[PDB]
RNA sequence: GGAGGGCGCGGCGGCCGAUGCAAAACCCGGGGCGCGAGCCCGGGCGGAGCGGCCGUCGGUGCAGAUCUUGGUGGUAGUAGCAAAUAUUCAAAUGAGAACUUUGAAGGCCGAAGAGGAGAAAGGUUCCAUGUGAACGGCACUUGCACAUGGGUAAGCCGAUCC
RNA sequence: UGAACAGCCUCUGGCCAAUGGAACAAUGUAGGCAAGGGAAGUCGGCAAAACGGAUCCGUAACUUCGGGAAAAGGAUUGGCU
RNA sequence: CACCAAGUGUUGGAUUGUUCACCCACCAAUAGGGAACGUGAGCUGGGUUUAGACCGUCGUGAGACAGGUUAGUUUUACCCU
RNA sequence: GCCGAAGUGCCGCGGUCGGCCGCCUCGAAGCUCCCUUCCCAACGGGCGGUGGGCUGAAUCCUUUGCAGACGACUUAAAUACGCGACGGGGCAUUGUAAGUGGCAGAGUGGCCUUGCUGCCACGAUCCACUGAGAUCCAGUCCCCGCGUCGCACGGAUUCGU
């Protein structure tokens, strides 16, 4: 999670009084870098759940599991060392893919892949540790997508070949850690009030003098934020990339050329200069923390968007005086010059 | 004051001085304004110490008026202060410098040959 | 609740035994006896008097008593040691210095003072020198502590006199 | 400064000894501030908060005519020349 | 009017210490009951219910009052779950 | 080769080799000496003999802020696409400094050479130079500017199926 932006799109519908035209709308800007798919796991489901039968690790691995090494393993890459399994001898390891492809294909295996993040190709988010993670793989018949599943982890997967646009995209992260935090901001429960009272930010009574035991239910302090939460139901606006994926904007009405940063970087995180991808609204996490975009389960689509709504303004605020990305930041700087 | 190296790196030299800009504007903000001051002086102390890797420094009393002038509450945002380190005995002096109001730059290559002075 | 028959302790009259070549006492996941009360014996510790048996006699047997008196836990290395605007740097000394002492610096009381003195009260606490066993609920070479010395001189100030 | 022996700052005199260090979490305790609303809170405006000094103007039904009265309610207030 | 159903809602104020009560007003609805008459080392302390005190009644009196009225100290968790 | 599971075991081949009253003998059925199960399977371990092979990890101090009551989380640094304070530039904030000049300036003094530019000061304040100065990563961004740390860590420590 890179931050957040805004960007305005013209609506269309007509039940209330006021629809079309222009709206606000808060979008979450992600950094989503192509990532390096390691592996193709058979799974088989058994009636304990899914059981792996043995995992596979791509044919040249020297740099990829070298960065993921400081959780993962250990060691902030000092002497030459944290290790991992060296390459198969050449037609032992080949043998050993093709004994999983016959026992995939005998019980009709549910296809999963081990992949890792490879944030090593971002600069900004001071973290240089891949994160190794499991995305299940969907699709066709079982010899088919086995088969594409080895050709696959010999290649990155983009943004783009992941999700279409217009899309409803259940989006699945870790929270904000706030730390500890009372009853008031934990559960939302009231102020007692009173002109001065010994406690304040409090629950009164945490049970009833029978059952012997305080219930799971009252509500009293603890930890809050870093908690595992899911949003549902948000539409993917645009998937792109700086440079070489998407131009930028289309020119005068439209919008004019901006990048989708904020002029100055954003708050905490680092600067958006790579891949990005528009989602709607707010997003559990912080800055610099792990999210993860997983398909709605419940494909219905239904009537919420459906049609896509043409991008016009991104809201990457330069502001306060001044800004819009060029020309505008030219005015400031002859304001300045020789000692700006 | 041993800036020793062997195998590893630029300066083979032992005594030198550099001037650093310090930064008191950091962690001071979260600390208290009644223990503003004292909490200040101590951040000098600590960036002597990583930079040399040495424990033991001095600091000037010349340096202590420099903090202390503006009060236990207020402390300057930043100041220049010279670091050398010299003796036998391991320590770490730091003192005071002067500029208007300017730049921090290349003192360095000059401070090199005003330790070569110290010496002969 | 009564009666019955016993056991243990202290001392006394009787009687017999035991001892510095190791008494009594005390210790003992050591043995054995008696239904028990208790007893017996060994080993270890110890160093000067003691026990059994027959009579006699009690300030005679304990788990308590919101018990009495002494000791010692868990609590607990836990609550805490948070008011009084505030310390810091270098040097001296010393085994050892955030706190002593000196300088430098920052401050504070803010003259109805955290001031210079007298009353009352305490009684040597004042000061030197020695100095860290106890004590200054931190520390400490410092102390209003401990030790060792000295110090209060009035015809005119007070008491006195009234 | 100002009516000030008020407060605040400082002189002079006196301390620097209020165990010290670190993080400075929730929760407390103590101190502040909050858009819009304005006592609906609550047994009750409890205290927070506001008013506040003064000069000028204005000043009530009532009253033992002495008062209420600084009623209320407003305006004004600097630097400097 | 009756059924399955506590899944999910079931209100704000005025007054009274009163829950209850009784209004105003909203509303899909403003159901009813329990949990040491749920709920004081969570609070408040207004009622009840001390010591001060006033009034009325009763009493020769002291005092009493299911009569009114006012002001009246809310301690301790760090142990175990 | 199969059974994916919880396959970790099953089944097939071929010699080799043990056992086979399967069949036939020898002294022999006596070696736990005339009731005292008298241990006899093998899942596992211990312990030697000898034929190979594996050539390290983790933890501390330090650091990041992604994170935190403290552990922890999450980054970084031991010789490298390595790393660090400032500065410069971007980004921010506030609002135009010091110094200098001025028939700017309410005005007022004081010396005359008595001023159609009189001069010297004083003077709140205003303006120019000046969208300036000051601050700006700490929880902003960047650099190939500048110098070092970067001890090719040895400092501190632990672990065996």
């Amino acid at each position: 999670k890179a931050g957040m932006t805004h960007i305005v799109r013209e609506v269309e519908k007509p039940g209330s009084k006021l629809h079309k035209k222009e709206t606000c709308e808060a979008v979450t800007i992600i950094e989503t870098p192509p990532l390096v798919i390691v592996g193709l796991v058979a799974y088989v489901k058994t009636p304990r759940g899914l059981r792996t039968l043995n995992s596979v690790w791509a044919q040249h691995l020297s740099e990829d599991v070298r960065r993921r090494f400081y959780k993962n393993w250990c060691k902030s890459k000092k002497k030459a060392f944290t290790k991992y399994a060296l390459k198969y001898d050449s037609d032992a390891g080949k043998k050993e893919i093709q004994l999983q492809l016959e026992k995939m294909k005998k019980y009709a295996t549910i296809v999963r892949v081990i992949a890792h993040t490879q944030i090593r190709k971002m600069k900004g988010l001071k973290q240089k540790k891949a994160h190794l993670m499991e995305i299940q793989v969907n699709g066709g018949t079982i010899a088919d997508k086995v088969d594409y599943g080895y050709k696959f982890f010999e290649k990155e997967v983009p943004v783009e070949a992941v999700f279409q646009k217009d899309e409803m995209v259940d989006i699945i992260g870790v929270t904000k850690g706030k730390g500890y935090e009372g009853v008031v901001t934990r559960w939302g429960v009231t102020r007692l009030p009173r002109k001065t009272h010994r406690g304040l930010r409090k629950v009164a009574c945490i049970g009833a003098w029978h059952p012997a035991r305080v219930s799971y239910t009252v509500a009293r302090a603890g930890q809050n934020g870093y908690h595992h939460r899911t949003e549902m139901n948000k539409k993917i606006y645009k998937m792109g990339k700086s440079g070489q994926e998407s131009h930028e904007a289309c020119t005068e009405f439209d919008r004019t050329e901006k990048d989708i940063t904020p002029m100055g970087g954003f708050p905490h995180y680092g600067v958006v200069k790579g891949d990005y991808l528009m989602i709607k609204g707010c997003c559990v996490g912080p800055k610099k923390r792990v999210v993860t975009l997983r398909q709605s389960l419940l494909k219905q689509t239904s009537r919420l968007a459906l049609e896509e709504i043409k991008l016009k303004f991104i809201d990457t605020s330069s502001k306060f005086g001044h800004g819009r990305f060029q020309t505008t930041d030219e005015k400031q700087k002859f304001y300045g010059r020789l000692k700006a | 004051m041993s800036e020793k190296k062997r195998g590893a790196g630029t300066r083979k030299d032992e005594v030198v001085t550099r001037e650093y800009t310090i930064n008191l504007h950091k962690r001071l903000h979260g600390c208290t304004f009644k223990k503003k001051a004292p909490n200040a002086i101590k951040e000098i102390r600590k960036f002597a110490q990583k930079a040399m890797g040495t424990t033991d420094i001095r600091i000037d009393v010349k340096l202590n008026k420099a903090i202390w002038t503006n009060g236990i509450r207020s402390v300057p945002r930043r100041v220049r202060v010279r670091i050398s380190r010299k003796r036998n005995d391991e320590e770490d002096a730091k003192e005071e410098l002067y500029s208007l109001v300017t730049v921090a730059e290349i003192p360095a290559e000059g401070l090199k040959g005003l330790g070569t002075k110290v010496v002969e």
